[PDB]
């Protein structure tokens, strides 16, 4: 249409708010301060284009996938109420970090006001994902040990509240800081071994790792690694400026390790209820 | 490049009935990264857009006013970009710029100013006016040094925030204050403060000073043809 008519442009002429990866030469969304022009460049090729839909289609599959795990059957689980909602944060986490995600690179280029205030609900929305994938695999974990899983629960809520408050500081969103955000939401994650380590010494090394505990923590772990990695030091475009504009830059392949992590981890613990389903409720 | 700079040919006077081609010589910057366009403004008379043309694509897109009378030409090998004007009247007498486009049609960058002189002293039709027309008001004001000035631009149709102000010194190609309605172009003093949402806009120069004097604009650049208000005179007393 004739109405809200843009182009890519280079790096170079992009204001400083919008100048994030100076890899990325071309391609760029001009600052368009129309949330119909920002909508529609959904449709076009441009640096966030893979981005948005990455994120778009992945948001989709975890809501069909939140709306299918309510409606299963309430004879394939223990406590169907229990379950429900624990596997409920998990979804609310996972649908509220992709639709956050999406809707910012969507609303990128609108003004520094509108990337300013999508920019810190994007950053809060993977503290959310990493609080809410802890409840349910804590709880499976914790299952007849009490007192663990809710001390747990609350260092994740801290240290995730901790990561939401982070997330609001200005100096935060800067390219300088993006190391700082890598490590931040690293260390949210890979807290995940002080529940491992004490569940380790309680369970047992063959009972721990009976259960696809390890194979699949090891896989959580490196994901988390390889994929924060990916984001901080921006490879492949670190060497090959130009040619990765477009398609397979460090943010799009970060993007598919959320959705592919996020699932992973989804099948990991949806594991674990089918095993206390086998088990049944309560301990000897 | 040092500095982007669009540098057009010398002054024209031709016979009525003529052809000129007027060039704009880019420089500064890769001259297929961006959209150029034409624009025509009349003796005494506010900018009018010819057209717009994708030196990349090849793709030009005209104002109907100038549908016959303009043709957009390039060469991305010498990066010049050229304006054929045909079949003159005395009514194409006026100053041709080329000013070039970014992501969206605003004009950080204008060419020196082409002038066509239509004369016959050796030995046709109007101009119309379509869909989103432009207000501003006032159509001129005189403060006194110091003062604060409040101009308005009022929309026909929503335009989305995608105004730009220009302002033009005495024979000279106006240069962008404020794009996208409230962003503050490289250079530009704070004094301009661009407000404004739907079909309401408005500029405001803070403290004007003696080099705020000249001709005022706005530009939608939401839908085709984008259009320009009628413009404000600023007289300055002091
Ligand atoms: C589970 C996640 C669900 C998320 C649903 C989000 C739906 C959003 C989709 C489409 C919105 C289309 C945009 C249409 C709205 C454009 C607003 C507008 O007029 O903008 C210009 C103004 O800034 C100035 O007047
Ligand atoms: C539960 C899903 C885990 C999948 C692995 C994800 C990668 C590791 C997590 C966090 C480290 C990278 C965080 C990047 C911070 C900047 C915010 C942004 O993504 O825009
Ligand atoms: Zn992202």
């Amino acid at each position: 249409e004739f109405e809200g008519r843009w182009r890519v442009i280079p790096h170079d002429v992009l204001p400083d708010w919008l100048k994030d990866n100076d890899f990325l030469l071309h391609g760029h969304r001009p600052p368009m301060p129309s949330f119909r022009a920002c909508f529609k460049s959904i449709f076009r090729i441009h640096t966030e284009t893979g981005n948005i839909w990455t994120h778009l289609l992945g948001c989709v599959f975890f809501l069909c996938l939140g709306i299918f795990y309510m409606f299963r059957p309430n004879i394939s689980f223990v406590a169907p109420l229990q379950e429900k909602v624990v596997f409920g944060l998990f979804f609310l986490g996972a649908i509220l970090c992709l639709s956050f995600s999406w809707l910012f690179h969507t609303v990128y280029c609108h003004s520094e006001g509108v990337s300013r205030l999508f920019s810190k609900l994007d950053y809060s929305g993977i503290a959310l994902l990493i609080m809410g994938s802890f409840v349910p695999w804590l709880y499976y974990s914790f299952y007849c040990n009490p007192q663990p899983c809710f001390i747990y629960l609350i260092v994740i809520c801290v240290l995730g509240i901790a990561a939401i408050i982070v997330s609001q500081w200005d100096m935060f969103a800067t390219p300088q800081y993006r190391g700082v955000r890598a490590g931040v939401f690293l260390g949210l994650g890979l807290s995940g071994i002080i529940p491992t380590l004490h569940y380790v010494i309680s369970e047992g090394f063959l009972k721990a790792a009976t259960i696809g505990q390890i194979g699949w923590l090891m896989l959580m772990a490196s994901l988390y690694i390889t994929g924060a990695a990916l984001y901080a030091a921006r490879i492949p475009e670190r060497f090959f400026p130009g040619k990765c504009d477009i398609w397979f830059h460090s943010h799009q392949l970060f993007h598919i390790f959320v959705v592919a992590g996020a699932f992973v981890h989804f099948h990991g613990v949806s594991n674990l209820q089918e095993f206390r389903f086998m088990i049944g409720g309560g301990c000897s | 490049m040092g500095e982007v700079l669009l540098q057009q040919s010398g002054p024209e006077l031709v016979k009525p009935g003529a052809s000129v081609r007027i060039t704009c010589k880019a420089s500064g910057y890769t001259f297929t990264d961006f959209n150029m366009d034409w624009v025509k403004q009349s003796p005494g008379k506010s900018l009018e857009w010819i057209g717009d043309f994708n030196p990349n694509s090849g793709g030009s897109i005209y104002n109907q006013k100038f549908k016959d009378k303009a043709t957009f030409t390039v060469d991305k090998s010498s990066s010049t970009a050229y304006m054929e004007l045909r079949s003159l009247t005395f009514e194409d007498t006026a100053v041709y710029y080329c000013a070039r486009e970014t992501g969206t049609a605003w004009f950080a960058y204008w060419g020196q100013g082409t002038l066509v002189t239509v004369s016959a002293a050796g030995g046709g039709s109007g101009g119309g006016g379509s869909d989103i027309q432009m207000t501003q008001s006032p159509a001129s004001l005189s403060a006194s040094v110091g003062e604060t000035v409040t101009i308005t631009c009022r929309a026909s149709g929503n335009i989305h925030n995608f105004l730009a102000w220009y302002q033009q010194k005495q024979g000279k190609s106006p240069q962008v204050l404020v794009y996208n309605a409230k962003t503050l172009a490289d250079g530009v003093p704070s004094r301009f403060s661009g407000s404004g949402s739907g079909t309401q806009y408005s500029l405001k120069i803070n403290s004007l000073q003696p080099e705020d004097f000249g001709s005022y604009y706005c530009q939608q650049f939401w839908s085709t043809p984008y259009t320009f208000g009628g413009g404000t005179k600023l007289e300055i007393n002091a």
